Formats: C-alpha cells, structure tokens, sequence
C-alpha cells in the first residue's frame, strides 16, 4: 500500500552493494522515485534492461532517466501497475525480475558508452523482484 | 422543445461559470486475468460506437481475444439520466491484426476505419508495416433480413497520400460535414524528406533544450526512420463507386509529434484535440479555422497537461526529445466563454487519480474525482450532449484499483450544473 523509499542515483549512495547493486523486492501497487541529485555533477544515462544485459553490463532502448542537468532535480517515478504515460509498454508483473542499469562512466563525455562503465565498475545498477518476499 | 438524446448544438441551458471548490458535480456510474484494453467512443445524434481489444493477460503483451466493434443508442434511462445501450455488435474474426480504430457518423451509420498488420501495431513498426486499410459499417438501427444493411464491409479502391508513404487513422472518432465523413489520422513521412527549419524551435527560456530538439521529437525516437503527422483522412460519400481516402495533413502551428486525436462539432463548428505525445505536455485542443487544409486554432491553455516520464513530466514546457504521455480528450461545451470537460490524470508521471473537470483556457472552475487518489487510470475519452437541453457528459476512461481480477473501462455521465453556488 505503500510508497517505497527514494533512490539516489549518485555514485555515493551506499544501497549499491559492490557487485551487487540494490535489491528490491516491490509488490504490484507500490510507487517507486529514482532521483538523480542536485548539484562536481555525476552524469548518467539510465536504462531498464533484460537479464542478459545486466550480468554482461551492456545497453542497446530510451533511457529512463537522462540526468546532464547540473542545475536541477530529475526524477523518475514508477508505479508497478498496467498503465504508464510510457508509449513502449512499460509493465511490471508480479514474480518476474526487473533490471536497471548505467552504462555511463559518470563523466559528460561518457553518458553514451555502451559497454561496462559505472555498472560493472560501481555496481550501479537496482534488481526489483516484483511481487516476491 | 426537444425531447431525448440529441447533439451539443443550439443554446443549451446555462451552465455554472464560476469557480467553486466544493463538490457539485456529481458522476453516475453506466454500465478473470482478462484486460479490456484499446477502448474507442464515439457520441453522435443519440447513436454511439463502441470498441474495444480482450486480451488474456497484461494490457500491453497478453493474447488479443476477441474485437468488439458495436453501435447503440443513447437514451434517457427513464429517470432523466443518459444511459447506453447496444444494438449491433461484430466481432472480426483475428483481432491480433487490428490496430487504431476510427468511427464517424453518418445518418444510419457509423463508419469505422481500422488498420490491418500482421507485424503488430505500425506506429512500433512502421518501417515493416505493409499499408493496408479496412472499412466496417455498421447500422445504429439494424433490422431483419435486410442484406448488407446491418454490417458491410467497404473495399478501398484508392488512397491519396500526397508525399507520405503511409498513412492509417489514429484517434477515436471523427465528424462529417454533409456527405464527407473526416477521420483523424496520421502520415509517415521520411525524416530526410521533413521540410523543418531548426531555427522553429523555441529553446529561449529553456537553457538545457537545443534547436534540434523539436525536429528530433517529431518521431518515435531521435533516428526513426520516420516522422509522424497529423491529419484527417477524407471519405467523400457523394462519389459514384469511388472509395477514396485523402489524407490532410495538419498545419504545422504549434506542431508536435503525430498522436491519437479527435475531431468533433460542438455547438456547430469543428473541434480539434491532439494528445501531447512529445515535450509540449499542456493540452493542445481549438476551434478548426479550415478542414481542408487542416488549421487548428490552439488554446493557450495553462490548467490541463498529462502525466510523462523523466525526460517530459507533467508541465513540462521545454524542446526535449521524448515520446511519452496519456490521450484525454476535452469537449467544448460553452464557445462564448471556452469551457470545456474532460478527464485529466492527475499525476506528474504515474497513470493515476483520474479527475472529471471543467474548466478554461487558464482556470479549472469545477471538478471532481472519479474514484479515489492511487486509482488506476489511462486513457480518457469524453463525448458532451444534450438530454432535453440539459448539457450531459460521457467519459469513457480506462481504470482499475489495485487487486481487481479485471481490468475493464467504465463509463461515467456528468450532468453540467446550471447554477454555481
Ligand atoms: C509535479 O510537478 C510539478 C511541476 O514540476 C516542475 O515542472 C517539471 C516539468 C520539471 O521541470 C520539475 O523539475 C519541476 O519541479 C510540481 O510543481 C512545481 O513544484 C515546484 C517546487 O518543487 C514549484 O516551484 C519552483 O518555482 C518557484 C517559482 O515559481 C514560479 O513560476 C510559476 C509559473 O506560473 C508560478 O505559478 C509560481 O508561483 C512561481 O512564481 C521557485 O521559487 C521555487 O524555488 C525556490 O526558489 C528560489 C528562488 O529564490 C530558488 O533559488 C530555489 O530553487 C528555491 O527552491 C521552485 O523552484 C513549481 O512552481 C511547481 N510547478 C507547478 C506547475 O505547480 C509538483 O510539485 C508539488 O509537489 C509538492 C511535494 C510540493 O513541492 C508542491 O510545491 C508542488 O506543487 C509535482 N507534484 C508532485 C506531487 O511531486
Ligand atoms: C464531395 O464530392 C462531391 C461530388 O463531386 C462534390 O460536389 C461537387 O463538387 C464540385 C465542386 O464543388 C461541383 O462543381 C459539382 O457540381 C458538385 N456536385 C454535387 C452534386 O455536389 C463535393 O464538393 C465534394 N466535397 C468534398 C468536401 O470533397
Ligand atoms: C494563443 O496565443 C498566440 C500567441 O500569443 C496567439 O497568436 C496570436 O494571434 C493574434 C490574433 O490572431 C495575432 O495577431 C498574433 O500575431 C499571434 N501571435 C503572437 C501574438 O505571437 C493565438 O491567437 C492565441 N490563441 C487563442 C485561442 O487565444
Ligand atoms: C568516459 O568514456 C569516454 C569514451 O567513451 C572516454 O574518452 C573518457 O575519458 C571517459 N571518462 C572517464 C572519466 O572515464
Ligand atoms: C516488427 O516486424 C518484424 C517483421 O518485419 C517482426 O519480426 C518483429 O517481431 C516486429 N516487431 C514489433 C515490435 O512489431
Ligand atoms: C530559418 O529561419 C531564419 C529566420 O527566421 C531564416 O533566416 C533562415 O533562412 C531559415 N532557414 C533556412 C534553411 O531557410
């Protein structure tokens, strides 16, 4: 019923475990912010992606956060449920798993690397197990 | 004096014009595992059209079940309340392959125009999708043993899309004028054939936002292939034999990605809505100056917007390159002073806390919702008429609360209130 706790998309966050990022564990109904902070600005650029691409820290998709605004608050709310103002077809099912991902190394001349970067390197990346424990 | 179900046209009652912050609308409610999803409604002369796609499983990746294409009447229940009521249904027979559905009116019939693909919806694959364009009419009075009156299908000799590879109708209903039946659609148009001058974009005020920005949103993704456009598509009965289909495209004032939209008559002059699909997320809905070609007089309209995503969120204002947002129409009741009702999510970028509203180009004079806050809702699609000159709304919205087993639309009536306090 509930609203969960707001992650912080900054590489000082200390939920991302090293090689383990965040687990989850959201139920169908729940509200979600991902925030990339205000301002030494991190830059990323934020993608949801299949299983595949998280172990091997790869993208190939629009992302779900754009953050190369140093000036101001950019934010990311989910709801897990069936509608979303997303036009892809954002949903999330219950008992299935939900990868995010950076492929960013965190600098403005690295926002659009497609390999490894602040994934594999910071492990920056959530693992939400939808409807589970 | 006029009795019964008729068209929003004439001078109807006065309608409360003053904003209030109290409760004085007041919704009536009309009549496992699936969704009912993909809705269409359409209000003309005490008739509507119907649609919708049930899948088993998700809304967006279950397994399309069954297409309801279906016309009725709209009458007084009795107890001076709208109510629905079908009267001719077909159901085609591979609902997988039909995608955005159209239906006009026209004095026995709805018109319904529908794209065929067998590659999913075109919009998502455009490059792959083969053009190909199906008609279905459908008699609002059907009768016995009467031939192709009650349903008929319509083949389509000839297409005129002037400089657009393809074109498909995209948005809910449409309008006629005499013996011209107009359907809103959209065009797909080559990126490297988009005449664009970058220096449009209107990135003052907006100091992160570039002058490629709007040239770039004008597709499903910075590097489609194609760009989206919207228009009318134009059926003219009074030809012998001739089944053709222009398509009109949409000025390029205030332009903005090719989304679902409406065209309808309001008190006796067309109406135009587009869903804010792109970075321009306040609502885009005017008077038509000209059908052919099509001009729209948009409202600078500072009240209403739709949830997004990060990149353009609610009252988002700047050139950004994104492709999200919801489609919830308005209908002009009032053009003396503006007023128009619909149904607005009220969420900055969750599907959710659907709210009936009537309101003006830079106040909301009155509103309502619909269920509670953490409600569930989508698209919204909102018809206004008249019930013995009595100004009444229908909304069809998509909507569940969290735990339903079904996933289904609802339709709401909203009687307008003559006086405000
Ligand atoms: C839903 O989203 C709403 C819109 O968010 C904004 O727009 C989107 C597109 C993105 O760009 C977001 O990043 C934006 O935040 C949001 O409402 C906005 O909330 C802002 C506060 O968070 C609020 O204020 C900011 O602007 C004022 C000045 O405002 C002027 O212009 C408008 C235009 O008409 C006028 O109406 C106003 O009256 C103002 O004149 C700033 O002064 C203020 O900041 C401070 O100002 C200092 C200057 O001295 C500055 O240095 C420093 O930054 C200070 O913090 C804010 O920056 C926006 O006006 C407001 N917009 C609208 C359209 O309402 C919703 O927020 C609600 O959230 C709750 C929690 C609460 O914060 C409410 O205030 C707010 O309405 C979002 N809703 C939810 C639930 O999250
Ligand atoms: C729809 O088609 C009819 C049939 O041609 C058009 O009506 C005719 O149009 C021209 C130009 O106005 C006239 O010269 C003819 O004499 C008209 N004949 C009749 C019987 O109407 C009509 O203009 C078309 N309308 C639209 C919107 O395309
Ligand atoms: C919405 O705002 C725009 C811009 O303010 C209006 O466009 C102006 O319209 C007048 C009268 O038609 C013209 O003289 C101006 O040249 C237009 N552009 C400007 C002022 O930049 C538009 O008319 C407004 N629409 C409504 C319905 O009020
Ligand atoms: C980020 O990646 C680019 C190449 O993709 C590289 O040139 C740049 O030096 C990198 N910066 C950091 C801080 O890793
Ligand atoms: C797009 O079309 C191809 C065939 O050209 C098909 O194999 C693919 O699954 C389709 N994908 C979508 C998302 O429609
Ligand atoms: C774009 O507009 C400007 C000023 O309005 C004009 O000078 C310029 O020539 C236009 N661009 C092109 C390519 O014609």
């Amino acid at each position: 019923s509930i609203v969960l706790e707001p992650i912080y998309w900054n590489s000082s966050n200390s939920k991302f475990l090293p090689g383990q990022g965040l687990v989850l564990y959201p139920q169908i109904g729940d509200k979600l912010d991902i925030i990339c902070p205000k301002v030494q600005y991190e830059y990323y650029k934020v993608y949801m992606v299949d299983k595949d691409q998280a172990d091997r820290c790869t993208i190939k998709n629009t992302p779900l956060l754009n953050c190369a605004k140093p000036d101001q608050d950019i934010k990311f709310t989910i709801k897990f449920q069936e509608f979303s103002p997303n036009l892809w077809g954002l949903e999330f099912q219950k008992n299935k798993d939900y990868y995010i991902i950076s492929t960013s190394n965190g600098s403005l001349e690295g926002l659009d690397n497609q390999e490894g970067g602040v994934c594999q390197t910071r492990a920056m990346k959530i693992l939400m197990k939808v409807g589970q424990d | 004096i006029s009795q019964g179900v008729s068209d929003l046209v004439g001078l109807p009652n006065q309608i409360c014009l003053q904003k209030t912050t109290s409760t004085i609308l007041k919704p009536r409610l009309i009549s496992e595992g699936v969704c009912i999803t993909d809705p269409l409604l359409a209000v003309d002369n005490g008739f509507f059209a119907y649609s919708h796609l049930e899948k088993i499983g998700s809304c967006t990746r279950g397994i399309a079940k069954q297409r309801i294409i279906g016309v009725g009447e709209v009458l007084d229940r009795g107890d001076k309340v709208p109510s629905m009521f079908m009267t001719n249904v077909w159901t085609p027979p591979n609902p997988s392959t039909i995608h955005h559905c159209s239906s006009t009116y026209h004095e026995d019939f709805y018109y319904t125009l529908c794209a065929v693909s067998h590659v999913g919806d075109p919009i998502l694959n455009s490059t792959s999708w083969t053009e190909s364009l199906s008609l279905i009419r459908l008699a609002v009075r059907p009768k016995s043993d009467s031939g192709d009156y009650n349903q008929k299908y319509i083949a389509i000799t000839k297409v005129e899309r002037g400089k657009y590879d393809k074109v498909m109708p995209y948005g809910p209903s449409g309008i006629k004028q005499g013996d011209t039946l107009y359907f809103p659609a959209v065009g797909f148009l080559p990126r490297t054939e988009f005449q664009y001058n970058d220096s449009n974009c209107p990135i003052i005020h907006c100091k992160y936002s570039k002058a490629e920005n709007c040239r770039l949103s004008m597709g499903v993704n910075s590097k489609s292939h194609y760009i989206l456009r919207s228009g009318l598509l134009k059926y003219n009965l009074s030809l012998g034999g001739d089944i053709i289909l222009q398509f009109i495209e949409i000025a390029d004032n205030r332009l903005t990605i090719g989304s679902p939209s409406k065209i309808y008559n309001s008190l006796g002059q067309p109406v135009f809505y587009q869903a804010s699909y792109s970075w321009d997320t306040m609502i885009k809905l005017g008077d038509v100056d000209t059908v052919d070609p099509l001009r729209v007089q948009w409202r600078n309209n500072s009240v209403i917007s739709r949830p997004g995503q990060s990149q353009c969120p609610r009252f988002n204002v700047c050139p950004e390159v994104c492709w999200e947002g919801t489609y919830n129409d308005a209908f002009l009741i009032d053009r003396l002073n503006w007023v128009s009702a619909g149904v607005y999510l009220n969420s900055n970028q969750t599907a959710e806390n659907p709210v009936f509203a009537v309101f003006k180009d830079n106040e909301i004079l009155y509103q309502v919702p619909l269920a509670e806050d953490d409600t569930n809702a989508q698209k919204t699609i909102t018809d206004c008429f008249l019930l013995e000159n009595v100004i009444w709304c229908i909304s069809l919205v998509e909507i569940y609360d969290t735990g339903d087993s079904v996933i289904r639309p609802k339709l709401f009536a909203v009687k307008i209130p003559a006086q405000c306090s």
